[PDB]
């Protein structure tokens, strides 16, 4: 199976130019059966089709964005790109690169990248442990004062998934986000099992492994 | 082409037949696709050409319709089927999606497990204090969390965050955080979290004295 992955800045300033690149791996991009597509999603616009490009370089854009839209393709690097100039706060959304059959179906999606339009600068989070209080014991991690979204959290490098709850980020009065992740474990394993939460904030390239101790 | 989905949301029990609809503002023949999106994930194609099941998709999903009115059906709702479902036309450019129908699950009432977390030493050392009240694996989603600081009712200094519905046991979890400055946090002793929920015959309070 073919995999699509977006890459580019998660934070871009107003008036500036949003640039995204999709790397197609596992399959060639010079196919006559697919349109290489960009799709964005925000609470205010829902799922919105931006445009696509055919491997011969011919494009089709959404009339709503047509003025500021540029989609290119590089078959030698198996990549296609999105350029959106003169960005507005209305352009803050999740951006997906999609493979679209010429018959008409979005059958492969990238995981999507979050792009926030802001004048502020990136800020990496501080990570604080929520130590168990002491049946089953609950512990957690506090990931606070970061910008922009998002932050991902895993436990023990992804080997601990049962009982994990990672909550949606909350906007604080300071204008920064804070996020909490928790996990319920047996109180018996507290002595023998070490619990690490792995915090990743890609916009600031921040990685933190915070050990949670009793 | 304006795409209208109905209903906006619904709650159905496990094993129920679920049918949602999508109306196009003009005839789009069978140029209609259905997508399933779970929270935090990209949409996934399930039905293409109005009625063709995508490879690998379980057989309980189906679609039908032509012209303007289209339907999408789950013959037997499974716990992992909770998502927002979208229709998408490809009659002509620009391609457009419907608003989406959120499919939620009704299950039996389940009481939350309540935990309270005092702020760590290193969080206080940064000048801030966040007391967390955790509600684990409850149903329904509705729950009231009230903070008491020396038995004084707080208002305006707490934030809540609720997970999406779990894809296995169909429950929710909730985090309520009381945020104060280190100085204001040191002015009081007892911090309490009171939880009211349908699964609790009486409100549950978890508390601690500052320092424990
Ligand atoms: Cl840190
Ligand atoms: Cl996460
Ligand atoms: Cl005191």
């Amino acid at each position: 199976q073919v995999q699509l992955q977006e890459s580019g800045p998660g934070l871009v300033k107003p008036s500036e130019t949003l640039s995204l690149t999709c790397t197609v791996s596992g399959g060639s991009v010079s196919s006559g059966d697919y349109y290489w597509t960009w799709i964005r999603q925000s609470p205010g616009k829902g799922l919105e089709w931006i445009g696509h490009i055919y491997y011969s370089g011919n494009t089709n854009y959404n009339p709503s964005l047509k003025s500021r839209l540029t989609i290119s393709i590089d078959t030698s690097k198996t990549q296609f790109s999105l350029k959106l100039s003169s960005v507005t706060a209305a352009d803050t959304a999740i951006y997906y690169c999609v493979r679209d059959r010429v018959t008409g179906a979005f059958d492969i999606w990238g995981q999507g990248t979050m792009v926030t339009v802001s004048s502020a600068s990136t800020k990496g989070p501080s990570v604080f442990p929520r130590a168990p209080s002491s049946g089953t014991a609950a512990l957690g991690c506090l990931v606070r004062d970061y910008f922009p979204e998002p932050v991902t959290v895993s436990w023990n490098s992804g080997a601990l998934t049962s009982g994990v709850h990672t909550f949606p980020a909350v906007l604080q009065s300071s204008g920064l986000y804070s996020l909490s992740s928790v996990v319920t474990v047996p109180s018996s394993s507290l002595g023998t099992q070490t619990y690490i939460c792995n915090v990743n904030h890609k916009p600031s390239n921040t990685k933190v492994d915070k050990k949670v101790e009793p | 082409i304006q795409m209208t989905q109905s209903p906006s949301s619904l709650s159905a029990s496990v094993g129920d037949r679920v049918t949602i609809t999508c109306q196009a503002s003009q005839d789009i023949s069978n140029y209609l696709n259905w997508y399933q999106q779970k929270p935090g994930k990209a949409p996934k194609l399930l039905i293409y050409d109005a009625s063709n099941l995508e490879t690998g998709v379980p057989s309980r999903f189906s679609g039908s319709g032509s012209g303007t009115d289209f339907t999408f059906t789950i013959s037997s709702l499974q716990p992992e089927d909770i998502a927002t479902y979208f229709c998408q036309h490809f009659d002509h450019l620009p391609l457009a999606f419907g608003g989406g129908t959120k499919v939620e699950i009704k299950r039996t009432v389940a009481a939350p497990s309540v935990f309270i977390f005092p702020p760590s030493d290193e969080e206080l050392k940064s000048g801030t204090a966040s007391v967390q009240c955790l509600l684990n694996n409850f149903y329904p989603r509705e729950a009231k969390v009230q903070w008491k600081v020396d038995n004084a009712l707080q208002s305006g200094n707490s934030q809540e965050s609720v997970t999406e519905q779990d894809s296995k046991d169909s429950t929710y979890s909730l985090s309520s955080e009381l945020t104060l400055s280190k100085a204001d946090y040191e002015k009081h002793k007892v911090y309490a979290c009171e939880v009211t929920h349908q699964g609790l015959s009486s409100p549950v309070t978890k508390s601690f004295n500052r320092g424990e």
